[PDB]
């Protein structure tokens, strides 16, 4: 009876940035997914192809959870087939997604009176992100023809920009917590069935 | 990459940039204008020049993609605004020399002192001193002693400085590729590169004075019927066929007629209607008045407040210690932030403010999806037109009825509907020769159709001439009258003023249109209006990304000023005054003055 450790992803400390979003691979163990979604304290819980209602009765081989911030209008980009500054170049889904996103408002924990600038996000990159892709480059963005040369200047810019999330922002811009959770099925132990 | 593609990725820049370092002078200078302390001074001014420097660099490299190779509007439109007029386009040593007299001229002005003969040290300001005066006083020697003391002593200074100030001004606007620093402000209406709403800076002088035209014969008589109740109250002070004196109109400048009201009023029996007493009798407090003004906009189809205004906002004066600014403002910090500053008193008056100033927050929700820097209204007057026509419905007996406030047995008569359309007249078209006129010298003087030994004389003239105004004291060239107004020392347009009132009128009868008002348009509501507040906000969302005419055309159906809706408000006034005025001669002679 080895209880999956869904509380080292949901109640994290501190979660990562989107562009350096975090993987927590979910192996040997039994998941209790109706906690989850039977808890109401979740703003977001979509579940694509897999249904939320009940679907703990089911067998996979390995179970992923990727955590990120945002802020709250970019949390409708966390879905097949979406578009924006996070879809392209930070966290893309695949159309095909078999899985769960889960997010929730946390004003009160990555808000801080001035300015919290620990989130980031890429803003520039070369090409949109293929699913399940991570890019953490800090390379400076050639916008024009004239080479950057490891600095900022003009059509040079720093790829990453800060969230800034302060208490007094609205809704739209406060800071969200994204769990999504990816189900794997390959023809393997299917060692992740969870009661 | 393309020049387009590669001002598209620098806006991009700039965009998330500009949101951030906004935000933190908006919140700087929100914490001092709530809490007045020498620190948050310092916050204040440490993030505003942060903000300025930011804005300066920006400017600078925006300059470096040249707007002949970009075919996206919107790109365009964003790029020239960053472009603005540059990073001082003048020298460093002529922009610092403005800069001082700007800031002289501003410190002359707020600081300026009157002293009374004999009394050296019983000393006036503008406000509150000078200003109570020309607004209660009934005395003629006691306006006329503040009207001469503040452009004698506070005008004279400025003299100087503003004749340095228009040439340092023009040579900025001509090296911005303008024919003066009037034509620069005329640039704000100026539309190019859509067929069919197109819009010169040249064609803002011909629909001013085309619509000014039309204007006239209702001013005419409300000038005859005030002079007509003034020359009671001051028999041997006004001529039956003069202009009326410059110091008997109600504030320092005779800007507004709005104090002339005791002394004008048609049926001085039937009394104003004021629920300022039902408001304190059913204990409303300053959150019930907001909620009643959110309650206006939800009603019409607009969304209700965020839930950080609520919490963010300061409806009330904070206390006895914590000081703040008491000016009524709407407060777009972005990043979702939208807050009302207000020091609410439990008033009709602010029931009206909070209703005028909450329609600038829709405003400011309805186009922040726009990029950054489209956040704006249309035009200069557009913002304000916004704000003043919910205060035109919630200030209505038939709105005031419905919340409660106005009993039902209360009924208006045709005495009670004059008495409000005169006071109405007295500040909406009292003000607009005086708008006119005032940015007609400014516009002559930057064009150079004006010598310097000519400012004054000038001046007189064409108060005499357009306002009907005369001066009581003869001035000569060492007087700077003009700037004795906040706007002109201020380096402040005055046109807005304007063209903001035709505006808020033809915004009126279009979105009562579509609420089916049946009657005079000065007696409708909007309220329960879902088509009426979807009209409006067409035009809401649009922000700065539309020419103003397009803008326009989404509210009212067509694509410029129109003065028909200004009289169409005013005609059951402007027949009543005509009828008054048979016995009366109407119009004015320039040549009488009270010094003979
Ligand atoms: C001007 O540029 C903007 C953005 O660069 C264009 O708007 C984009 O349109 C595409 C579809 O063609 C959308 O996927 C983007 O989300 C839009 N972005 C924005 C910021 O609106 C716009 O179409 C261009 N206008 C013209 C006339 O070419
Ligand atoms: C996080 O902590 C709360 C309270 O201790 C608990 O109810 C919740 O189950 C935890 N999260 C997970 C994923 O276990
Ligand atoms: C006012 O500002 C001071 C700092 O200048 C701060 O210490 C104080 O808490 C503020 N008061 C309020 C009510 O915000
Ligand atoms: C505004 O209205 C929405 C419904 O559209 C509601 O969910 C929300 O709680 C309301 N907020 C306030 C502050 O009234
Ligand atoms: C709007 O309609 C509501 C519900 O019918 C009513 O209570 C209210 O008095 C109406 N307001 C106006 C201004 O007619
Ligand atoms: C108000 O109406 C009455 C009734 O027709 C009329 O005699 C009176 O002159 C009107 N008052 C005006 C138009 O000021
Ligand atoms: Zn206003």
């Amino acid at each position: 009876t080895n209880l999956c450790p869904f509380g080292e992803v949901f109640n994290a400390t501190r979660f990562a940035s989107v562009y350096a979003w975090n993987r927590k691979r979910i192996s040997n163990c039994v998941a209790d997914y109706s906690v989850l979604y039977n808890s109401a304290s979740f703003s977001t819980f979509k579940c694509y192809g897999v249904s939320p209602t009940k679907l703990n009765d089911l067998c996979f081989t390995n179970v992923y959870a990727d955590s990120f911030v945002i802020r709250g209008d970019e949390v409708r980009q966390i879905a097949p087939g979406q578009t924006g500054t996070i879809a392209d170049y930070n966290y893309k889904l695949p159309d095909d997604f078999t899985g769960c996103v889960i997010a929730w408002n946390s004003n009160n924990l990555d808000s801080k009176v001035g300015g919290n600038y620990n989130y980031l996000y890429r803003l520039f990159r070369k090409s949109n992100l293929k699913p399940f892709e991570r890019d953490i480059s800090t390379e400076i963005y050639q916008a024009g023809s004239t080479p950057c040369n490891g600095v900022k200047g003009f059509n040079c810019y720093f790829p990453l920009q800060s969230y800034g999330f302060q208490p007094t922002y609205g809704v739209g811009y406060q800071p969200y917590r994204v769990v999504v959770l990816s189900f794997e099925l390959l023809h393997a132990p299917a060692t992740v069935c969870g009661p | 990459s393309t020049i387009e593609e590669q001002a598209k990725t620098f806006l991009d820049k700039f965009n998330h940039e500009a949101e951030d370092l906004f935000y933190q002078s908006s919140l700087a200078s929100w914490n001092y204008n709530t809490n007045i302390t020498e620190e948050n001074v310092q916050n204040m001014n440490n993030a505003g020049d942060k903000w300025s420097a930011f804005l300066k660099e920006q400017s600078t490299l925006a300059q470096m993609y040249p707007l002949q190779e970009i075919q996206n509007l919107t790109v365009k439109l964003q790029l020239q605004a960053l472009q603005q007029n540059g990073s001082s386009v003048l020298s460093e040593d002529k922009s610092k020399r403005l800069n001082t007299i700007l800031n002289t001229m501003s410190t002359i002005y707020s600081t300026g002192k009157v002293c009374n003969p004999d009394n050296p040290q019983e000393c006036l300001l503008l406000e509150p001193g000078l200003n109570e005066i020309m607004a209660n006083s009934l005395d003629y020697n006691e306006r006329l002693w503040a009207w001469e003391s503040w452009r004698s002593e506070v005008g004279k200074q400025l003299r100087p400085l503003y004749e340095e100030y228009v040439v340092l001004k023009n040579e900025m606007a001509r090296a911005n590729h303008y024919e003066d620093y009037g034509d620069y402000w005329r640039g704000d209406y100026e539309v190019n590169g859509v067929d069919g709403y197109d819009y010169s800076r040249g064609q803002l002088i011909e629909d001013v004075e085309h619509t000014f035209e039309e204007i006239k014969p209702l001013y005419e008589h409300l000038h005859a019927y005030v002079r007509a109740k003034l020359m009671n109250a001051y028999p041997s002070y006004i001529s039956p066929i003069g202009c009326l004196p410059a110091h008997l109109l109600g504030d320092m400048w005779g800007r507004f007629w709005t104090n002339l009201y005791s002394l004008t009023v048609p049926f001085g029996q039937k009394p104003n209607i004021d629920v300022t007493d039902a408001m304190v009798d059913q204990a409303w407090d300053a959150q019930r008045i907001f909620k009643e003004a959110e309650k206006f906009f939800v009603s019409v189809g607009l969304p209700n407040m965020t839930q950080g205004f609520w919490e963010n906002s300061m409806l009330t004066d904070p206390g006895n210690v914590q000081k703040a600014v008491c000016h009524p403002t709407a407060w777009d910090l972005g990043k979702g932030d939208f807050r009302i500053l207000m020091c609410t008193k439990v008033t009709m008056d602010d029931f009206l403010t909070a209703h005028h100033e909450m329609g600038h927050i829709q405003y400011d929700m309805a186009y922040a999806a726009q990029p950054f820097l489209l956040r704006n209204g249309a035009n200069e007057g557009f913002h304000e037109a916004v704000g003043e026509i919910m205060s035109l419905s919630a200030a209505t007996p038939k709105h005031l009825k419905s919340i409660g406030l106005l009993s039902p047995d209360f009924q208006e008569d045709n005495e009670t509907e004059i008495n409000f359309l005169l006071k109405q007249a007295l500040t909406i078209v009292g003000t607009l020769p005086f708008t006119y006129m005032l940015e007609k010298w400014r516009w002559m003087v930057f064009k150079g159709e004006i010598p310097k030994d000519q400012w004054m004389k000038k001046w007189w003239e064409m108060k005499r001439e357009i306002v009907g105004v005369v001066e009581p004291v003869p001035h000569d060239e060492t007087y700077c009258d003009p700037a004795s107004l906040f706007h002109v020392s201020n380096d402040y347009s005055f046109i807005r003023y304007y063209t903001r009132t035709l505006y808020q009128f033809q915004f009126q009868e279009a979105l009562c249109q579509a609420a089916k008002h049946e009657g005079p348009l000065h007696k409708c509501d909007i309220s329960n209006s879902t088509e009426a507040g979807q009209k409006l906000f067409n035009m809401l969302r649009l922000g700065k990304s539309e020419p103003w005419t397009l803008a326009l055309e989404n509210v009212v159906g067509a694509k410029n000023m129109n003065v028909r809706p200004l009289l169409n408000y005013f005609e059951p006034l402007f027949t009543w005054l005509k009828d008054q005025n048979k016995n009366s001669f109407v119009g004015w002679s320039t040549d009488w003055s009270p010094y003979a």
